[PDB]
């Protein structure tokens, strides 16, 4: 368990969203579990899309990851 | 309020290093913050469902773990 | 809480994932175990609560193979 | 996987009364699903060439499991 990101601006985030979505009025509580699964998940799907975007870049022969190939990565995801 | 801004410069370089990334661009921590912006409203949005329809106050690893695998939503690529 | 053994169903995870893995052997990060772990005992529950609703169909309180069975080929999971 | 784990997890279910045969049938559930699932995991990380098992991974294959 080796999270790039600190728990503690993660968590805040976590909360605004989760306080506009939710339909209950006092703020919904968050097992420290899921928390954290949320965040690894979340970190391993940025760092999917950064290979991704980064295997994009080296295709054009630059070594700098650019908004266009994020872009461009983004597309042939789906 | 903008607890985006909150996700750090070194934060997503740290991301981006993991994922092999040499150098980056300057406009990619935006975007990068647009992106986890849009994905963490979908499945916060998802779990938040299980959470209510389980008529529970606290949110579970079983909500997030369905709210991840929840249709309509690209995970990595064609696959899911 | 999850009324399966931790240290069992990891075995199982380790032996399944040993006999699937092509290249260096795989390991779990343990958040990955214990989402695998309380997916599985949710489906086994769902299965189970199918399994019973045909039981009642039938006009039993008693369980049976072939409930279990006849569930398993309606939903057509798996 | 014991046999007092699945009878809990009956009772979760609202189960009343087992059949002595369900519990092998049950083993065999668990295995059948854990093959499906485990085997999408680790194909997927074998093929992002990563050495571990993440969520994300466990994720996916139940995703497309079910």
């Amino acid at each position: 368990t080796d999270l790039l990101i600190s728990r503690m601006p993660f968590a805040r985030l976590v909360k605004e969203v989760t306080d506009q979505f939710t339909t209950e009025s006092e703020p919904l509580r968050w097992q420290s579990m899921a928390i954290m699964a949320l965040q690894e998940a979340s970190e391993a799907y940025l760092v999917g899309l950064l290979e991704h975007t980064n295997l994009l870049a080296l295709h054009a022969k630059r070594i700098t990851i650019m908004r266009k190939d994020m872009q461009l990565a983004r597309r042939i995801r789906g | 309020r903008d607890n985006i801004q909150g996700i750090t410069k070194p934060a997503i370089r740290r991301l981006a290093r993991r994922g092999g990334v040499k150098r980056i661009s300057g406009l990619i921590y935006e975007e990068v913050r647009n992106v986890l912006k849009t994905f963490l409203e979908s499945v916060i949005r998802d779990a938040v469902t299980y959470t209510e329809h389980a008529k529970r106050k606290t949110v579970t690893s079983l909500d997030v773990v369905y709210a991840l695998k929840r249709q309509g939503r690209t995970l990595y690529g064609f696959g899911g």
